[PDB]
């Protein structure tokens, strides 16, 4: 079990704690358990490209330490 | 240093963002073929931080799709790619109610709640220009943020319990200024 970060556009760092084995949608679950943010409007970013829910950190070579990037989707009505 | 001129509810203070006073006018000039073709349109507030206050300089309109109720990012990708590679804070969003009244709806207040929640200053601005009336609202704090982050109800749109929601405090809060603004439309046609 590894830190991560989840560095947003607001000037705001989350600190999370992981696995790599843990999928992207664990890391959406564990923000909306911290942060209050519904996973159907996270998209999380890594080394230039948006995570997919079902692969895993360890996929993407997500290592301790590193930092992925929240972009919250708009919806409005 | 810039000093603090509004609260919230709770007490927090909140740092002041200052608002091209041409933005509202721009957006819906902008966004005026959607408009004209009964479709909502979105955009993102982005800014910059300097000495404790936000100020907004550009107006984002990202890849969306819409109906007359409805609009909704679909590549947050390429506005993250605008943002991160310009450095832009995201200070809020706007939209337009093309046929209805200015109001925030439950679509509003549950996408709202989360930029408010990575940003305690954060802003939505709401057009209504069959109205021509507009507002800028944010999510009461701490009691408005915790009703939406609660809620499960189901239903596009559902009503909530009381207010949930106010009008931003101005010019405490939201100060409209004459300032420089660029327009970003990210769109492909
Ligand atoms: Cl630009
Ligand atoms: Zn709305
Ligand atoms: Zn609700
Ligand atoms: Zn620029």
């Amino acid at each position: 079990s590894m830190q991560i970060f989840v560095k947003t556009l607001t000037g705001k760092t989350i600190t999370l704690e992981v696995e790599p084995s843990d999928t992207i949608e664990n890391v959406k679950a564990k923000i909306q358990d911290k942060e209050g943010i519904p996973p159907d409007q996270q998209r999380l970013i890594f080394a230039g490209k948006q995570l997919e829910d079902g692969r895993t950190l360890s996929d993407y070579n997500i290592q301790k330490e590193s930092t992925l990037h929240l972009v919250l989707r708009l919806r409005g009505g | 240093t810039f000093k603090i001129h509004a609260y919230t509810e709770g007490g927090k203070p909140l740092r002041t963002i200052y608002l091209p006073k041409l933005l509202k006018k721009v957006f819906l000039d902008v966004v005026k073929p959607n408009t004209k073709k009964n479709l909502e349109t979105c955009g993102i507030l982005c800014g910059k931080l300097r000495q404790n206050a936000f100020f907004i300089t550009h107006l984002v309109i990202p890849l969306q799709e819409a109906t007359s109720d409805t609009c909704g990012t679909t590549d947050e990708a390429s506005l993250f790619e605008f943002q991160d590679k310009h450095n832009l804070l995201t200070l809020g969003w706007i939209h337009t109610h093309p046929t209805q009244t200015c109001f925030m709806s439950s679509v509003d207040l549950h996408t709202h709640c989360s930029y408010q929640l990575m940003l305690p200053e954060a802003i939505a601005i709401v057009m209504a220009p069959s109205k021509n009336t507009s507002g800028i609202f944010r999510l009461l704090d701490p009691e408005g943020l915790q009703t939406i982050v609660k809620c499960r109800k189901p239903g596009l749109f559902h009503p909530h319990e009381g207010k949930v929601y106010t009008m931003v405090a101005q010019p405490g809060h939201v100060r409209e200024i004459n300032s420089k603004l660029q327009v970003v439309d990210l769109r492909v046609k």
